RNA sequence: CCGCGGCGGUGCGCCGCGACCGGCUCCGGGACGGCUGGGAAGGCCCGGCGGGGAAGGUGGCUCGGCCGAGUGUUACAGCCCC
RNA sequence: ACCGAACGCCGGGUUAAGGCGCCCGAUGCCGACGCUCAUCAGACCCCAGAAAAGGUGUUGGUUGAUAUAGACAGCAGGACGGUGGCCAUGGAAGUCGGAAUCCGCUAAGGAGUGUGUAACAACUCACCUGCCGAAUCAACUAGCCCUGAAAAUGGAUGGCGCU
RNA sequence: CGUUCAUAGCGACGUCGCUUUUUGAUCCUUCGAUGUCGGCUCUUCCUAUCAUUGUGAAGCAGAAUUCACCAAGCGUUGGAU
RNA sequence: GGAGCCUCGGUUGGCCUCGGAUAGCCGGUCCCCCGCGGGGUCCGGUGCGGAGUGCCCUUCGUCCUGGGAAACGGGGCGCGGCCGGAGAGGCGGCCGCCCCCUCGCCCGUCACGCACGCCGUUCGUGGGGAACCUGGCGCUAAACCAUUCGUAGACGACCUGCU
């Protein structure tokens, strides 16, 4: 039933640690609970890290298991990542988190307003829906 | 300025301390559903435990003695009992704060409840070892009431079907709503996902 | 230590339909279904090739005591196969040394009364597992025959009527009387 | 002696020169310790067990940190043992894969401590020595040769529980 | 008496602020020395040399749509490593 | 009486010994590595409880073997002849017992491991083949847990509890 | 020892433990006093179980009797001295 | 509709699926079954959960006038009806009818003791208990002592009888 596995060449998130809210490239397994661990292109060096700190995504590429940075970082540039990851729904709501986050103060009035007679306008368009349904049933 | 906390699948002293501190830090919490709190070991220990339990009893006066309360709530009502200060003022001042019921009432069913998963026996346990259900030791120690309190479940669960039909019916609405207005709230849609909203 | 992986296929053949809700397989196909829930197990339950030809199950990093459960769920996944496609047929016979067991049916094979075992008054009724079928056979003098699909029901419903008749207070080694089950095997062969 | 995250420091040391004997000769030893004034110690203590060798009837010439020659790629340690049980002392081999020899002689501390409670003033370092892919005896080092290996990570049970203690969702596993 | 013009103790009570000192507890930065005059690493790779897990191959089988996946077999380098 | 530390009245800071789920101040570290299932679990000098022996319960280590010349358990053919050999007479053609203790067929039976006899007879174990085809066997030894382990009022890791 | 058979039941030569239901050993509390033995009455508790309930093993054919487990719920008498 | 005493907590609310942890949430249901709904098969979208408690809902200055986008919405503890809710209900939805208003988002237009820097601001609240007062409708006692009884009893207490 699973489809994520720690394959040579699995992409995974790093939820927490020193180099955390990156990309990973597993390039080998040392232990049961110990990898070993790359990242090319999202400025993370060559360590060892544990399965503790790191969320494995659905993104595969191709390169033998001890590879030496120069072949994991064209398979990185080749299977490109980077685009397919701002494109992928979990960083994009990721970055809706980290917005929310630098949201200011005019900027959260701005969007309390906006809130408001948007809910105002949906809630119109819902009663509308139920007295419709209400007729429609009728 | 309520909590209410579910008994479903939380651990016994790993929920009653955290009921207990929380209740010492001046907040009205209502711990329901109790006969659902599952003890790690399995039942012959945890059984034996309780009827050790039963036999630590007062020999001149067994009604002057100990009081062996043998419903779900009330077990659960003396592990708070044993964690908390209750011989002080401020401890029975938690006591009085703190409210217990086995199954859920209709002052609580109608009510969004809470989730510890610091006390859970999924996040807490492995999945290997053994549990037992304070509901079944309880009927099995004595407690009259797990086939009433199994009927009115079983009716509030339809209750609740019928409401959650409901929700998902107003969800539906909702979200075709929001595909007809979606036109006209162009500039009011837009400016939630550039500071972090629906995304 | 722990196990990277245990794994182990079964090949079930064309006779057999079988499909699962997560750890709940079902086995339909002859002689009727056949539902085990495989849940507090903890394994993992595949079901590859076209029209589902074989049942692959899994452990993932686990020690000796649940390494040995893969091997067990594979034997309930045959001994299922093997109730759905050719059924179980447990003979056992009545062993007596004077006094004659009487044993009769009394719905279709639900409840069975076995008297005068040992000369005994008190007659012996047993309640069988739901749908496990008793019946007296033919050309032989005193044997039951438990047909069934569940091997756990109709040994279960064997083990029951083993331990009704039983010696109590003698040398049982000398009393050799009962019901002994003699025969395990199906109800159609092919 | 206690333990923290380890260190490897060679050793050297001689005896001071005497009438007798004016060049004595130079032993190299690579302990294994937190720091170097405790490396120091270990090493007269085993110098002092092998050899006619003091402290004070003594010198250490060089006492230095070695780093590893290849941080980046993963080995197999096998290290040899000789400990100190309730009963008589024992021998023993263990097979480690770990990046470095000094994380591999900690995680041998760590294991010796777990499995038989043997503590460090107890356990004697005989010598460490990196190995191939062959040449392995234990079974949970060589289940991880593998070419192609494939895991999930499948009761992936979470953390962070106390905050946002109070919640709604039970929490998922299924990652 | 109008002056808080200068000095001194000050105010009926509740307070707030500023700057300076002593004792502390933390944070953000900048630049320096030693090392095996640091170890591996990042970039272009060059003319050779040996060994080993096993790959746009070969190839027994299995699962599917000439192609993809798994397993094993000799093993070069066009997958790699020292 | 133990560990730390010795004392005028206070404010700030920092610790020792001990701890940081709640009582009870502080791990509400996204702590590291393993071990442990207890139908009597275990929980910190003094100190308030346990032994010899045993366990394929489970985790490691030491030693010695065999596996393509095609293992280990699993269905299967056999324990004959010199030889009632030899002291034992009260009976040893393997047989209460003890000094003895090899050849032949050889594929193979040790002057024998048991069932059992006034003696027999008979059932039946080294080795290999027909079938499944790669890791297995044996003895020690160290951890945690279990048996050993039984007292009188109801009873105490301090309690709640804890996997 | 048990017709053969160490262990059904026993068990020498040795050795490891529990109890304060016996006597010892000490003098820690009490000598400006804690009424000193038995029997009668009465209640509760322990199991190191004699019998009863459920079982396993016998040198258990049946009857009778020994060994062992869960187990203190209910019983354990009338008298001569 | 009114001050006036005492006791305090507060400082938006969330009006609800069951369920699994080696899985789960949402659709039409072209296909099928059962009593508009539920359940099963196939397919499609996310899954460190955006149909997110890391969440959602309400704005928290006022009024004047004069435009744009949207809207027939709200109110008079609005009057009558239809109901649902019993585990410890004590609240909510839907219809007929009279009147009034331009409230939500952007803009032009000024004015609100602008109390001259200084702390218990705001409110759930017409907060809970007692004493005076504005009216309409509804009402008329019970217990104990004294007497008696004896189904009871130390005294109390208990069972009884008496316009
Ligand atoms: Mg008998
Ligand atoms: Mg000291
Ligand atoms: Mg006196
Ligand atoms: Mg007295
Ligand atoms: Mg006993
Ligand atoms: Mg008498």
């Amino acid at each position: 039933v699973f489809r994520r596995f720690v394959e040579v060449g699995r992409v995974a998130y790093v939820s927490f640690g020193p180099h955390a809210g990156k990309l990973v490239a597993i390039v080998d397994v040392i232990d049961q609970n110990r990898a070993l661990v790359d990242g090319p292109c999202t400025r993370v060096r060559r360590q060892a890290m544990p399965f503790k700190c790191m969320q494995l995504t659905d993104f595969i590429l191709k390169f033998p298991h001890s590879a030496r940075q120069k072949y994991v970082r064209k398979a990185w540039e080749k299977a490109d990542i980077n685009t397919k990851w701002a494109a992928t729904r979990w960083a994009k709501k990721i970055e809706a988190r980290e917005r929310k986050a630098k949201m200011t103060d005019f900027d959260r009035y701005k969007v309390m307003k906006a809130k408001k007679m948007r809910n105002r306008i949906i809630k119109n368009e819902v009663k509308k829906l139920q007295r419709a349904a209400l007729l429609k049933a009728s | 300025q309520v909590l209410v906390l579910d008994g479903r699948g939380h651990l016994l002293g790993r929920l009653a301390a955290i009921v207990a501190k929380q209740v010492l830090l001046g907040r009205k919490v209502v711990v329901v559903r109790c006969e659902g709190i599952n003890i790690s070991g399995n039942f012959y220990r945890n059984k034996l435990k309780y009827l050790a339990f039963l036999r630590k009893r007062m020999n001149t006066n067994p009604s002057r003695g100990p009081y062996h309360f043998r419903a779900p709530s009330r077990i659960f009502w003396r592990t708070v009992r044993g964690m908390l200060p209750h011989k002080t003022k401020r401890g029975q001042a938690a006591l009085d704060r703190l409210k217990v019921f086995d199954g859920i009432p209709p002052p609580y069913d109608k009510k969004k409840r809470m989730v510890v998963p610091a006390a859970l026996k999924v996040v807490r346990l492995k999945p290997t070892r053994k549990f037992a259900y304070l509901g079944r030791l309880a009927h099995e120690v004595g407690w009259k009431y797990q086939a009433v309190t199994a009927t009115l479940e079983e009716k509030r669960k339809e209750k609740a079907k019928i409401h959650y039909r409901k929700k998902k019916q107003l969800m539906r609405l909702r979200k075709q709503a929001e595909k007809n207005v979606e036109k006209k709230i162009d500039r009011f849609t837009e400016v939630l996902k550039t500071h972090g909203f629906l995304v | 230590m722990k196990t990277i992986l245990s794994n182990q296929t079964v090949d079930i053949p064309e006779n057999v339909d079988i499909s699962l809700k997560g750890r709940t397989v079902i086995v339909k196909g002859p002689r009727g279904t056949l539902r085990r829930d495989f849940n507090h197990i903890n394994v993992e339950l595949s079901l590859l090739g076209k029209k589902k030809k074989r049942l692959r199950v899994d452990k993932w990093w686990g020690n000796r005591k649940e390494l040995a459960t893969v091997r067990t769920i594979c034997s309930h996944v045959q001994n299922m196969i093997k109730g759905v496609t050719l059924g179980f047929r447990y003979k056992m016979r009545s062993v007596y040394a004077h006094f004659p067991i009487n044993v009769v049916i009394q719905e279709n094979g639900s409840l069975v009364e076995i008297r005068n075992f040992l000369g005994e008054k008190y007659i012996r009724r047993v309640r069988m597992r739901p749908g496990v079928a008793c019946s007296v056979s033919q050309a032989q003098k005193d044997e039951l025959v438990l047909e069934g699909n569940d091997i756990e029901l109709v040994s279960n419903s064997a083990a029951l009527i083993q331990q009704a008749t039983t010696v109590k207070n003698k040398d049982i080694r000398k009393f050799l009387d009962g019901i002994y089950v003699s025969e395990k095997g199906t109800v159609q062969q092919a | 002696k206690a333990s923290g995250t380890l260190r490897e420091y060679k050793v050297v040391g001689r005896c001071l020169p005497t009438p007798k004997c004016r060049t004595p000769p130079l032993y190299r030893m690579r302990i294994f310790a937190p720091n170097h004034v405790v490396a120091k110690s270990r090493f007269w203590y085993f110098v002092s067990q092998l050899k006619k060798m003091k402290k004070s009837s003594g010198e250490i010439v060089y006492c230095g940190q070695v780093f590893e020659k290849s941080p980046l790629r993963v080995k197999n340690f096998g290290i040899w043992l000789r400990y100190d049980s309730r009963s008589g002392t024992h021998n023993m081999y263990r097979e480690y894969r770990d990046l470095t020899t000094a994380g591999a002689v900690t995680q041998c501390y760590r294991d010796m401590g777990a499995r038989h409670r043997a503590r460090a003033h107890s356990i004697q370092i005989m010598k460490v020595e990196e190995i191939a892919a062959s040449k392995c005896r234990r079974p949970a080092v060589k289940q991880f040769h593998d070419s192609k290996i494939k895991f999930p990570l499948p009761h992936r049970v979470l953390r962070r529980q106390h905050k946002p203690r109070f919640t709604t969702k039970r929490p998922n596993t299924f990652f």
